[PDB]
């Protein structure tokens, strides 16, 4: 488990504990991007997100690979 | 609780003996089961549907056995405070263990400081006695001890205060983050 | 060749610019021309990111580059 959150800059995942602050997933980022929506599919260890700047919904693995357009 | 005449009599004794309530509750259970069997047995006596003594023996066997089963680690207040607060901080187990060792060293420092303050007090008592006596050699010697012992004691005082400030500030920062 | 990604430092990082390291001793140095706390600084860590220190903090300004005299 970890805290998935989204912002204009990037989609990031941080531990729930406030001590070990380092990210636990590869931060999702785009060049003109503006991220709003997020969810996850823990079976495939993927996260869904919507780039409101592109108007596209993506999925991407935790390790940073496997970006695809939904 | 029971229709049966002599089972009502037996059931009163178990209340008088204050037996185990669960076993006492089960004792009602099998007696309520037996009373149906006992009335069933006698129902055959008026119906003449037994002549072999089965329906008597089966019930008295259980009753006879029922007669058996029922008779029928810190020393200074400051380090204690710091440890108590640091328990609720956002410390890693590794940082918590290192912080524990740090409080042990800080505790050694405060014990050294209070020991030398007590030495500074007994040297002050010796100095008071000597000053009352008024011997110039005694005054010079007791000064050579006291005036240098004060600075040694005060240097520890500064060092203990700084260490306390550092530990308290770090714990307070690690409680909010 | 770009395998085995892992993040070392993320807390307070502000604007990290410079970096240098001495594997013979195990220290990692990096500069930061303004933290989330506001202060620009030069700092030192172990090469695993632990035990961070303000190595320089007064009159720091905009530290842009770091090198070591090994």
């Amino acid at each position: 488990n970890f805290l998935l959150f989204s912002s204009k800059t990037a989609v990031r995942g941080i531990p729930f504990t406030l001590s070990t602050q380092e990210d636990v997933m590869v931060p999702v980022t785009g060049s003109p991007s503006f991220f709003v929506g997020i969810d996850f599919d823990a079976q495939h260890s993927t996260v869904f997100y919507s780039d409101l700047s592109k108007d596209i919904i993506y999925k991407q693995k935790i390790d940073g690979t496997g970006k695809e357009v939904i | 609780e029971f229709r049966m005449e002599k089972l009502n009599q037996l059931w009163e004794k178990a209340k008088r003996l204050h037996l185990s309530p669960v076993r006492l509750a089960e004792l009602h259970s099998d007696l309520k089961i037996q009373e149906r069997d006992e009335l069933n047995w006698k129902k055959l006596k008026v119906e003449g549907l037994d002549g072999d003594g089965e329906k008597e023996a089966k019930l008295v066997h259980n009753l006879n056995v029922i007669l058996a089963r029922y008779g029928l680690e810190f020393e200074e207040p400051r380090v204690i405070d710091l440890w108590d607060l640091a328990q609720s901080a956002n410390f890693t187990e590794k940082e918590l263990e290192s912080f524990r060792e740090e409080l042990k060293h800080f505790e050694a420092k405060i014990e050294k400081h209070n020991h030398y303050q007590k030495q500074l007090e007994i040297s002050h008592q010796k100095l008071k006695h000597v000053e009352s006596i008024g011997d110039p050699e005694h005054i010079s010697r007791n000064k050579e001890k006291y005036v240098l012992l004060e600075e040694k004691t005060k240097e520890l005082g500064y060092k203990v205060k700084k260490h306390l400030q550092d530990l308290s500030s770090r714990v307070s920062r690690a409680r909010h983050n | 060749e770009g395998n085995q990604r892992v993040t070392l430092i993320t807390e307070n990082l502000g604007h990290p610019r410079g970096i240098a390291l001495d594997p013979t001793v195990g220290y990692l140095f990096f500069s930061d021309w303004g933290s989330l706390s506001g202060q620009p600084k030069v700092e030192r860590a172990f090469m695993d990111g632990s035990n961070r220190k303000d190595l320089v903090t007064t009159k720091v300004g905009w530290p842009a580059g770091i090198t070591l005299d090994l």
